[PDB]
RNA sequence: GUGGGAGAGGGUGGUGGAAUUCCCGGAGUAGCGGUGAAAUGCGCAGAUACCGGGAGGAACGCCGAUGGCGAAGGCAGCCACCUGGUCCACCCGUGACGCUGAGGCGCGAAAGCGUGGGGAGCAAACCGGAUUAGAUACCCGGGUAGUCCACGCCCUAAACGAUGCGCGCUAGGUCUCUGGGUCUCCUGGGGGCCGAAGCUAACGCGUUAAGCGCGCCGCCUGGGGAGUACGGCCGCAAGGC
């Protein structure tokens, strides 16, 4: 945490689209809108970087796909 | 389209899911917000960091 | 009106293990116990819990699972692919030592409730006992 | 607008309050819908029986003609 | 329609005992004064048979209570039938 | 013993003597049915929506009464026999239902 | 059991308005009515359109809903009475008293029959006109049975959700009707719409299953012949099983 928090990454959707089988990562639900446990994220993160680390070093080749309308410049940004 | 192929042909998936999404289907997962530019900005840049870092 | 406690049991495992749920609640009893103590005892579920339920008792099993597949449809492979019940109420089936059977060549099971109680196909065939019986299991 | 919004508390059970009754009716005597006065099922409903009865009182019109083309 | 009052002295007067009301004896005496009720509101109104319904409903209900009660405890079944006057 | 409200719809052309005559006779006969009057409301005048018995107007009497049910419909059917009495209506007490809270 | 709720659920008495028809009164003239176009028809014995006073029969305009109630068939002007089912809360009483149920008993749209009444409008059959190789039909003007009420029969249907009943288990989202609560919203019941798993030959169904199971009942075994013939039972008959 520490940098998730202020990030708002811990900011889901509100419950008239939740996945039910995303339940297992709900912290609590305030306000109408869905949070979610930052802690299980903070696990979940260590194990993908480390993954994403390993393949790196081996020398793989990790491919960026996000085509919404915020997400194009900073995947263009970051794959570049 | 991109996870259904990506299945397909045994690749593996990383995705920033969020709460309308299935888990299953991804087999790295980051559950956080797919929204909110500031999000993104912090998860990408983190992983691209440890990308450049680990080389 | 519930007619049949035993198929119930084993229907909510079923129907819970499909959907991949971790574990299940089922009413209680000195039967459905012995029943669950063999499934346990065989490796079939992760096994089985004593609780309480707004006071009533009730039995949780723990359910287990293979390893995540590849692929499509990543869903691991069951442990319990087909449970079925063999004596229902209205037609009960009984076997002498002889008539025992031989669920899927040894690989599955076969449940009775023998006058020395609740066995598996193996141990009635061992002590060499028959009874009613209850269920196959592979 | 809605019968219901340009109006204050009342009872709907008067069958005898004239001079509210009388705004639930069209320019012909008839009973408005819930497009036109804005009350949940229960509500509309006992409107609709007290109208029927102040109606057959004497109070109210069953017809009228509007003055128009 | 059957008042409270009459309701209350049925079920004081057929109660096992003091604070009870749900024995058998109370529901099946309970089930006698509704019987009786629309008895003779079906005498008078004969083309009523939505009501009938109820009636053969309340009989079926009544009958089961007794054959129950029959089987459990005879002393108290025969009682119950003379003081109600049931099939008699 | 329930408890009930009637209105009696009369002639608008009764002078004093018949109005008194009427509401008198209408009394009379409401202790006869066994009837027990809580309140009484006169309304006048009012102007009908339509024409009854030829005239465009009606004398409004109302009693909340309190009777038992099973005589309720022979009262109706005696508060009917005046010729000078144009609509009886009798409802079973209701409740305000307060619309708009 | 106690405290409450909703509703075109049923039966029996009454009374409210707007039409249609007929009778009469006031005037008031030359056509009304009808069709794709026209006639048949009504009118000069005063038709039609207007006003006023009567009689009578049947159905309830707005509300009105993709709504509610009932086991179905079905049920809506308003008022009162006598009653059936059902839901919620309190978990207060009894102690497995339960589910299904071949026969039996009862209810069962419309049409049809019997004994009486009633008869405004519509209208099988029937009588004319028109369209037409022919219309014995569709369109038009009349018109009995019938449609309405009481009692008694008949017992059928695309009587349909083309889906027997009871119970338990298995993601959700959304729109409504009706209750209780601490009322941002949680918690029961009912009616719909998308859709997890799963099912299905497919269409599609999917917590109101056509899913996973259990208990009981009823049916099916190629299409015609044929719901026919025969025998039996039920009906006044048509006819039904």
């Amino acid at each position: 945490v520490k940098e998730l928090l202020e990030a708002g990454v811990h900011f889901g959707h509100e419950r008239k689209r939740w996945n039910p089988k995303f339940a297992r990562y709900i912290y609590a639900e305030r306000n109408g809108i869905h949070i979610i446990d930052l802690q299980k994220t903070m696990e979940e993160l260590e194990r993908t970087f480390r993954f994403i680390e390993d393949l790196a070093m081996r020398g793989g080749t990790i491919l960026f796909v996000g085509t919404k309308k915020q997400a194009q410049d900073i995947v263009r940004m970051e794959a570049e | 389209i991109a996870v259904r192929e990506a299945r397909k042909l045994f690749i593996p998936v990383i995705a920033l899911a969020d709460t309308d999404s299935d888990p299953d289907l991804v087999d790295y997962i980051i559950p956080g917000n797919d929204d909110a530019i500031r999000s993104i900005q912090l998860i990408l840049s983190r992983a691209v960091d440890l990308i450049i870092q680990a080389r | 009106m519930l007619t049949d406690p035993i198929a119930d049991m084993l229907t909510r495992i079923r129907n819970a293990t499909r959907v991949y749920k971790e574990s299940t609640d089922v009413p209680a009893s000195r039967f459905k116990e012995e029943i669950l103590r063999i499934l346990a005892r065989e490796g079939f579920i992760k096994g089985y819990e004593r609780v309480d339920v707004d006071g009533k008792p009730y039995l949780r099993v723990y359910l287990k699972y293979g390893p995540r597949r590849q692929g499509p449809d990543p869903r691991p492979e069951q442990v319990i692919h087909h449970i079925r019940r063999i004596s229902k109420p209205g037609r009960r089936v009984y076997v002498g030592v002889k008539e025992i059977p031989r669920v899927r060549r040894g690989l599955g099971i076969a449940i009775l409730s023998t006058s020395k109680g609740v066995l598996t196909d193996r141990e009635a065939r061992k002590l060499g006992v028959g009874g009613e019986l209850i269920c196959e299991v592979w | 607008a809605k019968v219901k919004a340009t109006l204050g508390e009342f009872d709907l059970r008067d069958y005898r309050n004239v001079e509210v009754l009388k705004r639930f009716l069209s320019e012909t005597g008839k009973i408005l819908p819930r497009r036109r006065t804005g009350l949940s099922a229960k509500e509309q409903r006992i409107l609709a029986k007290t109208i029927k009865r102040a109606r057959i009182l004497g109070l109210l019109p069953f017809t009228e003609k509007l003055v128009r083309k | 329609p059957i008042t409270k009052e009459e309701k209350q002295k049925v079920i004081q007067e057929f109660a096992r005992f003091p604070g009870d009301t749900g024995s058998t004896e109370v529901q099946v005496a309970l089930l006698t004064l509704r019987i009786n009720r629309l008895s003779e509101h079906l005498k008078v109104h004969k083309k009523d048979h939505h009501s009938h319904r109820g009636l053969l409903m309340m009989v079926g209900q009544r009958r089961r209570l007794l054959r129950y009660l029959q089987r459990e405890d005879p002393e108290r079944y025969r009682a119950l039938i003379e003081k109600l006057g049931i099939r008699g | 013993m329930r408890r009930y409200e009637v209105n009696i719809v009369l002639n608008p052309n009764l002078d004093q003597s018949q109005l008194a005559l009427e509401k008198e006779i209408i009394q009379r006969a409401l202790e006869n049915y066994g009837a027990r009057v809580e309140k009484v409301e006169e309304l006048g005048l009012r102007r009908l929506a339509y024409p009854i018995a030829k005239d465009p107007q009606g004398y409004f009497l109302w009693y909340q009464v309190e009777m038992p049910e099973d005589r309720v419909n022979d009262l109706a059917r005696e508060l009917r026999i005046r010729d000078n009495v144009r609509r009886v209506m009798v409802v079973k007490s209701q409740e305000p239902f307060l619309a708009n809270a």
